[PDB]
């Protein structure tokens, strides 16, 4: 996140980390999510797409930091890895870049209720906020697009929903973003979500509830000029994501 | 004492 505050799993109980393994020693992070309900994890399938080898990935749930503990922490290993079929990207864009892990614990359990892990909510069919809402990003990406490394606390930030007008225009992205993508900014081109927060939630509040408006999918730089970040629009998939989380 | 989706 460029901008942001830094903040603890209390403050967004739903975002899961996914880490990879590596044979050598090391884990590495890969992208956050979110937590559906006890045993699903929703993300972006290009997270996946290089290397779609579910034994090889960890999922975190109650952390506050990247490589050390927090108490209240559960792990899991991702039992069923559903990417989507119709996945494309092109030069900047990804097309329907969402994706579902099936989450189990070594004990054969879920994830269970704390202060730490809590479920975010789903919109309803087609249903959105209107441009102008302020929405909250959350993830442990760069912190400026020069960084080499990811920052150790979560951060988060507020951006606000555009329209697709606004994006589509010839001096944004034009025609790469789709009715499946949705766009946020920050008026004044300050924070934004960056490397690193792939997968992540883009959460903001719809008939009274917390609901996870989009998945921080691609964007070009990080909190540039007329170059808003993209999101995958969930409110869209509700069908595909039914069909697998019955 | 369960999931409340949303809530922190
Ligand atoms: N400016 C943005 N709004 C933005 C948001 C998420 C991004 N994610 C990436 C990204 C860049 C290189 C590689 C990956 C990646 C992550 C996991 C697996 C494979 C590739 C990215 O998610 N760029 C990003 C840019």
């Amino acid at each position: 996140i460029i901008g942001g505050e830094f903040t603890t799993i209390e403050n967004q109980p739903w975002f899961a980390a996914i880490y990879r393994r590596h044979r050598g020693g090391s884990v590495t992070y890969v992208c956050g999510g979110s937590l559906m309900s006890p045993c699903w994890v929703i993300s972006a399938t290009h997270c996946f797409i290089d290397y779609p080898k579910k034994e090889d990935y960890i999922v975190y749930l109650g952390r506050s930091r990247l490589n050390s503990n927090t108490q209240g922490e559960m792990k899991f290993e991702v039992e069923n890895l559903i990417l989507h079929k119709d996945y494309s990207a092109d030069t900047l864009a990804h097309h329907n870049d969402i994706a579902l892990l099936k989450i189990r614990s070594k004990e054969g359990r879920c994830a269970q209720p704390s202060r730490t892990i809590q479920t975010i909510c789903l919109p309803s069919m087609y249903n959105d906020p209107q441009f102008g809402t302020s929405c909250e990003i959350t993830g442990f990406g760069k912190e400026a697009s020069t960084d080499y490394l990811y920052p150790e606390q979560l951060k988060m930030t507020v951006v606000k929903l555009i329209s697709h007008r606004e994006c589509q225009q010839p001096h944004y992205y034009g025609s790469e973003v789709t009715t499946k993508m949705l766009c946020a900014a920050d008026p004044q081109w300050k924070t934004d979500s960056c490397q690193g927060d792939s997968g992540g939630p883009l959460v903001c509040s719809l008939q009274g509830r917390m609901t996870l408006t989009g998945i921080v999918s691609w964007g070009r730089g990080c909190a540039l000029k007329d170059k808003p970040g993209v999101y995958t629009r969930v409110s869209h998939f509700l069908p595909w994501i039914r069909s697998h989380t019955k | 004492l369960k999931f409340q989706c949303g809530q922190k």
